[PDB]
């Protein structure tokens, strides 16, 4: 609990109105991974303002909640591994670290039910985790480059989203016997989040800074828009009814996105790679951000 | 042993992870130089700004460490052949840094993949940092024997692949790699990393990928089996495979996680050193020619130059040359002396050729052998080994033997021969002048003698070869032709290549010609059928012989002789590769020329492209009389 | 130890004879292949067919003793330059015979004798042997330092010799060796045994001969003095040649017999190893260029490359450069800030070239030593280096160092320097675009800054170097102007050679240039009184420098700076040997020729001879800018 490394990777509010910092020290002498958890997320990042905070072997590419204190993490190194808060919500104790994939892993999400999970790895393969009994249930190796995201269905337990650098987007489902499902030779997709309200929606971002909003069962591009001028890094909704689409891209540029793909926010706030937002579980006008160049900028959007 | 090293992505501290590798038995590292997700924009603030440092401190390693253990790796998210315009101006830069910061740092090897098919700006950049400063990092080029788009297990319900025959869609690797290459100008700097995937191809493309500089074999931690012991090995295939690349001797690497979690993963290297010591011993000759793998040695001038004696001693020590030329003057001389004569009907050899007075000990020895009186003669042209037979003549060979001094062709002599012993086969068994030799000494063979051999052949076998065709392209030298390094013949141990077919019969000579009009000119026609997509980068030649009615030498490897090594094969290239497609028949031809004073062979292919007349008129490689 | 071996002349047994002389301590052994006196005639009957052998079988030793002990020699009776013509075309016959012998047979090195002036048909055979065939015998041409005719004593009644000063008529052996060396085309095969006669001559004719590729002094027997124990011991003047002669790593001959026969034969060699152990040891300096004598290396491309990290740190184990630029920091901060405002004044300094950061930590330990309040920066090019300043800022330097990574020339800069530490000086003290860059620089040093080093200096030295010439004209590449290896400085420990004169200063740079108009092209002439008959094989350079008031760097032989192996010399060749003649005066031109873009160095002779200007417009070697 030193100092958190100087790169941010994710940044999760808990639904008690907690922050969760992923940092993980992508330069220097030593390439090593940091949790961090914050009561006021204002007073983040400074670090003597944490109420809780741990290291671990490598970097942290992605994290998710799991429960209210569970924490997912993905590792440089390509191992998932679970840190059950304590209970005093004052250290961080690590409770698996599961040496499963072959490279670097660059996504996790939880399931809908909130009881297993996927990860995708620069080796092509995706797996599922089950956290309870700790082992991987399935590990298809489905596409045929690294996976690039993944974004487990908030309704279905049995679906999740996984698009590829081989510009395949895949649906899957846990039940059928052949679970992918192609579901549209464009630009390379980069972002997966479904939208929480009509099930059936999910949008793809892709390398051209072009938000999409594909139906699954129509696959008619439905409505885009080249907010960015370079990668869409990701995309996570507003919790209003109807919600609003956030869009952080490597430009350094963070966009809020409706259901015409019409632009409300623009905020240059970072000075690098913006790797990753989230809205206030509070106060639903209230979205944090977090970057690459270490500021945590706290947005009021419209 | 065989080196290994494990192939990392996750090196949080350089030093310990280092450490442990060695500590596990590996010799060297493979890690990122630049951290992995480390996305670096060089084109557009603010993110073109990022303050320092880049990477890791140059001195958390020693320049030896640097140097002799660790190989860097070109980072996941750079690719100069993206559609992007954004992300391919970014590659470029990042591709450049990457490479010029190993190449600072020392790193003895750089890793790049081959991930799809359009591999055009990557190898511009590459070649252009090769050609960038003096720096001595070599490129190893990642590719996987099965693409991933068909490792994949068919779990997409609505894009199902096409499991159909599809050949040449098995082969689309090796052309990534064969383009890739082109390209990149055959550079001696890149070189292969040859993946293994769980299910290998068939027997001709693992023929394939040899001959093409692979310089490291990368197995992954997915594809070792379990024992019942719970350990891993590696099925009888796979094992096949990896014999094959211990012979070739290259590098393998240990890429993936530990997947035997029972125990270590110290387990595999141990696996692979089993195999090693396990692997089927090297033979007799194979034993002799270590040391000499694909290096081209220039042929020898037969009446020019005078062999020293190094060269005699060492060719003095051939096992099996020597015991055949005995066995067949046993036979011979038997064959026209019965037994009843055996006291008074003395045959006169003369060992053309005599060198050093290994051919006269043996002949010596076949006499006592046969019970059979002899008279030995020894032509030996060059003066220094007159000297050495003088020697033996004097002391231990007696009144028995008589030593000449002079050119068979020109000696004239005391009394006709009925043998006549003699050994100027070269490695192609008639370009060293044993044709016109022998033609100039049987004025003085009775008109029935016999001459030993009788006849010997030569065979051409068309090999590819990256190694070797980059080998003869080295062999460039100030003050000639800029292209005559690729028209004379390279005596050379050929090891790393592809023999792309049959061996069939070039040119056959029979001794003596008693035909009427001696012509020792030849044309031959030759087609070798080419089954496999490839390259052709010469024509590799050999030779059988018959010393007499049965015992026979030969070095052509279907049926050579056991630890012969008197002779090496022979290596024709041609001045460029003639990309040959499967089922095809490659047309060569070959002109034996000579002239009154000297002699050349003249060879081309006339299908499926021409290539020009080689060694036209012995512009290159003339064999001086 | 230093290699010796017996020369013989009575070798009855050679196996018996090298057995003893190996007991005897010696390495090898100089023997004669055909015997002394057997005079063997190649031209009229009944002389013309002596039955052989010719001499001893190429078998009474393994090619291993052949080639590593054995040496051979010229028999005494072959004169291929007698003026009978019977005689010339015999000595031609036989010195081709015992030659091409000396070849079959491997041995490393052919002694033959230079005892007359006329060696014209002697060079042309052996030039003739040099181009036949592919050997690798070499060559040592004994030639006495005083000549027969002049080492004899005076007891001819009738014909006394000319006893008055002969200056060359005391260096006619000299010329007779250049006489041969020149006719022979200075091929590296040939080289000097200087025999070493009982009277010693001048300080330079001894001076003269090295530089001349000594490859083994003989020693006879019968200039051993005998000491009161009754054993060899040589004079001080003798010693002080043998000390010479180790220096030069060359292989010491006991020629003669045994003349202490009190003792036996061995203690000659015992002396010559007791006098090896006991020379003067190797300086530091010394110490570390050992492995590197006149070896020639490219120089560097200050701008247009990126220094590795082997280099970096290689140099960074130099022992006196950067304890000189400490202290000169440390002085120059004392300067500009007194006592009393040692906590108010904070001096700015900025080092230009980083590196990897010795000069930074150099500064701030100076810094330190003056109680004086700094703040570096450092403008370090290479970006990679960028990356270890980075590493160093981040983890040990903290706020006060900033790293700047951009061209010093082009760089903004903040705030103004006050001093500016920079290291560019090259092997030449100003061919490295140091002058070029700090005039670049100097737009940020305020109206009273200084600049570390305030000057520098080139110095010329025109040297004479047999080894070093050869080695320019074996510098040839493919590809380029066939006289253009002969262009170009080479950066190179000059070892074997003999300095004609005294350096004198070539050009003379200062910091800042606050002249009105910057200009940094440079006219030189020079001058150099040469002494003794010699040729000129091109001019060397060195260079002293000022970094503050009075602490020096230097490389120039007289003054060099202890343990100094961050420098060598360099080399600037010229295209061809330059006869001079005793009393005259070399004169040199240099021109320090740039444009907008470029850098280089044309140099002549102007006296006593003219030779092209060498390098016009660099179109050899020009410095990238
Ligand atoms: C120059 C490359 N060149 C020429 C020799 N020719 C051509 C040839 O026509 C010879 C000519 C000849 C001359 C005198 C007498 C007999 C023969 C027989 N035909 C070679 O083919 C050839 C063969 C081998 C080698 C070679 O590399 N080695 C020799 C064999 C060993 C390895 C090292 C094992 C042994 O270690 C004890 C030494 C090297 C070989
Ligand atoms: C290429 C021949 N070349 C070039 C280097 N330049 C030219 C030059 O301008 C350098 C440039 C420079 C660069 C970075 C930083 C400081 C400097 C200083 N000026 C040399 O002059 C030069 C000097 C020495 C050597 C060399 O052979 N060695 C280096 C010294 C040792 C012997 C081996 C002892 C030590 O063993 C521990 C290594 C080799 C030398
Ligand atoms: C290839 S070497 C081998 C000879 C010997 N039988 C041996 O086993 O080594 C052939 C030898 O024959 C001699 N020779 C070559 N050409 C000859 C010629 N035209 N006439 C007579 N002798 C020749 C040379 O001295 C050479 O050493
Ligand atoms: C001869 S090296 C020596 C530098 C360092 N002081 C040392 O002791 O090794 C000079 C260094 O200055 C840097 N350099 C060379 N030219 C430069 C320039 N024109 N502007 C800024 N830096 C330069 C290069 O990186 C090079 O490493």
């Amino acid at each position: 609990p030193a100092c958190m490394e100087r790169q941010l990777e994710a940044a999760r509010y808990r639904s008690d109105g907690a922050l969760l910092l992923g940092a993980s020290s992508l330069s220097g002498r030593c390439w090593a991974g940091s949790l961090w958890l914050f009561k006021d997320p204002c007073a983040a990042p400074n670090e003597g303002f944490c109420s809780a905070g741990v290291q671990t072997e490598a970097g942290v590419a992605d994290l998710t909640w799991v429960g209210e204190r569970g924490i997912l993490v993905a590792s440089d190194s390509g191992a998932v591994e679970l840190w059950e808060l304590d209970e005093n919500e004052t250290l961080i104790v690590s409770k698996f670290c599961k040496y499963e994939h072959d490279d670097i892993v660059s996504t996790v999400s939880v399931l809908s039910s909130g009881t297993q999970a996927v990860s995708g790895s620069k080796d092509i393969c995706i797996k599922v985790w089950d956290l309870a009994q700790q082992v991987v249930l399935s590990s298809y190796r489905a596409h045929a480059a690294q996976v690039t995201c993944v974004a487990a269905s908030p309704h279905k337990d049995s679906v999740f989203l996984s698009c590829s650098e081989d510009n395949r987007i895949l649906l899957w489902d846990t039940r059928c016997p052949k679970p992918a499902s192609q579901i549209g030779p464009g630009y390379l997709p980069t972002s997966l989040a479904w939208h929480p309200q009509q099930s059936e929606v999910f949008v793809f971002g892709d390398e051209n800074g072009t938000v999409s909003l594909v139906d699954t069962k129509s696959t008619s591009c439905v409505l885009s828009s080249a907010v960015h001028s370079q990668c869409v890094t990701g995309l996570v909704f507003s919790p209003h009814s109807v919600p609003f689409l956030a869009s952080l891209s490597e430009d350094c540029s963070l966009a809020v996105l409706d259901s015409s793909l019409s632009e409300l926010f623009r905020s240059q706030a970072h000075r690098d790679f913006v790797r990753d937002a989230t809205w206030s579980p509070l106060n639903h006008s209230l979205l944090t951000t977090v970057g690459w160049d270490h500021q945590v900028v706290h947005h009021v959007v419209p | 042993r065989v080196s290994s090293g494990r192939d990392l992505n996750c090196v949080p501290e350089i030093a310990d992870t280092l450490g442990a590798v060695a500590k596990q038995g590996f010799d060297f590292l493979c890690m990122p130089v630049f951290h992995p997700r480390f996305k670096r924009e060089f084109i557009q603030e603010p993110a073109k700004n990022r303050p320092g440092p880049q990477t890791r401190s140059d001195l958390l390693l020693s320049g030896r460490d640097w140097n002799t253990l660790i190989v860097g790796k070109l980072s996941p998210w750079i690719r100069p052949d993206s559609k992007v315009e954004k992300i391919r101006r970014n590659s470029e830069a990042a591709m450049l840094q990457e490479l010029n910061f190993g190449a600072y740092l020392g790193l003895p090897a750089f890793l790049l993949p081959l991930n799809q098919e359009d591999n055009t700006n990557l190898a511009r950049v590459l070649t252009n940092h090769i050609h960038t400063g003096h720096h001595s990092s070599m490129f190893w080029m990642r590719v996987p024997l099965v693409a991933p788009e068909d490792l994949r297990d068919d779990i997409i319900e609505n894009a199902p692949t096409t499991h159909t025959e599809e050949y040449s869609g098995e082969e689309k690797t090796w052309m990534w790699w064969h383009n890739f290459r082109t390209l990149c100008d055959y550079s001696k700097r890149i070189a292969v990393a040859l993946e293994i995937g769980a299910d290998l191809p068939s027997n001709h493309v693992i023929d394939r990928w040899l001959g093409e500089p692979i310089k490291a074999a990368i197995l992954p931690t997915s594809i070792f089996l379990t024992n019942k012991k719970g350990f891993p090995v590696l099925s009888k295939m796979h094992q096949r495979l990896i014999f094959r690349l211990l012979k070739l001797e290259v590098q393998f690497i240990i890429t993936g996680t530990n997947h035997h979690s029972e125990k270590e993963f110290c387990s595999y290297l141990q696996y692979l050193e089993y195999l090693s010591q396990n692997r089927p011993p090297p033979n007799a000759y194979e034993l002799f020619a270590k040391g000499y793998e694909d290096y081209l040695q220039s042929p020898l001038q037969p009446l020019m130059d005078n062999l020293e004696s190094q060269t005699y001693e060492v060719f003095e020590k051939d096992p099996i040359k020597y015991s055949q030329y005995q066995q067949a003057i046993y036979k011979c001389l038997l064959d026209r002396v019965p037994e009843e004569e055996k006291d008074t009907n003395v045959q006169v050899l003369m060992v053309l050729g005599a060198g050093r007075g290994p051919l006269v000990n043996a002949s010596l020895r076949a006499a006592k052998q046969a019970d059979r009186r002899i008279k030995l003669y020894a032509v030996e042209k060059n003066p220094n080994a007159v000297v050495t037979l003088e020697n033996w003549q004097f002391e231990e060979w007696g009144s028995q033997v008589t030593v000449v001094s002079s050119d068979m062709r020109e000696w004239v002599a005391p009394e006709k021969a009925d043998i006549i012993v003699s050994e100027l086969l070269g490695s192609f068994a008639d370009n060293e002048l044993s044709p016109e030799c022998l033609d100039g000494a049987q004025h003085f063979l009775k008109d029935d003698g016999v001459s030993i051999p009788g006849e010997y052949t030569s065979f051409l076998a068309p090999i590819s070869s990256s190694k070797l065709y980059n080998e003869v392209r080295a062999c460039r030298e100030k003050d000639r032709d800029p292209e005559a390094q690729f028209e004379m013949p390279y005596v050379v141990r050929l090891h790393n290549f592809h023999q792309l077919s049959a061996p069939q019969p070039c040119f056959t000579f029979s001794h003596p010609n008693r035909d009427p009009m001696i012509d020792n000119n030849r044309y031959c026609t030759l087609e070798f059928p080419v089954e496999v997509n490839t390259v052709l980068h010469g024509f590799a030649g050999y030779f059988e012989t018959v010393l007499y009615q049965d015992i026979t030498l030969s070095i052509r490897p279907e049926t050579h002789s056991p630890g012969m090594f008197s002779w090496f094969p022979i290596l024709f290239p041609i001045k460029q590769p003639i990309t040959v497609r499967e089922g095809q028949t490659i047309c060569v031809r070959f002109w034996r020329c000579s002239n009154s004073k000297k002699v050349w062979y003249e060879w081309a292919v006339t299908a499926p492209v021409c290539s020009a007349i080689h060694n036209p008129t012995g512009r290159s490689y003339t064999i001086g009389l």
